[PDB]
């Protein structure tokens, strides 16, 4: 419920018709809610989560290759 | 996209070592039924010393 919860009711000063609509256009609803990302820095900043990301997806990657060559030997 | 597999990955990881595990441990087991078998095949070198 907890989406629900906050997805409705509005953000940070962004515009309840657009804010709704993202909610419509939203391609992949389960893995994904609308969230607001605010001019250049924003997009700075989600590349400093993806990075953030990045790392840790290639590390994950790592433990299971380490698991997998542990079982191979 | 990828961190999809990524699950899926892990999954099936942990079930190939729930395998090797077990694998293992049934190649221990396997091998002393070949220590016991054969201590006593003979110690049946008794048994077959005496008929002689």
């Amino acid at each position: 419920a907890q989406i629900k919860q906050l997805l409705q009711n509005p953000p940070a000063g962004v515009d309840p018709i657009i804010w709704e609509q993202a909610k419509v256009d939203n391609p992949d609803s389960e893995k994904l809610i609308p969230v607001p990302m605010v001019g250049f820095k924003e997009l700075l900043r989600r590349l400093k989560v993806q990075d953030q990301m990045t790392k840790q997806h290639q590390t994950r990657l790592d433990i299971i290759s380490e698991d997998i060559s542990e079982l191979q030997k | 996209e990828n961190g999809e597999k990524i699950t899926s990955l892990h999954r099936e990881v942990e079930k190939v070592k729930l395998d090797q595990k077990r694998l293992d441990q049934e190649l221990d087991f396997i091998l002393s039924q070949q220590k016991e078998l054969e201590d006593l095949l003979s110690p049946l070198e008794e048994l077959v010393k005496e008929q002689s």
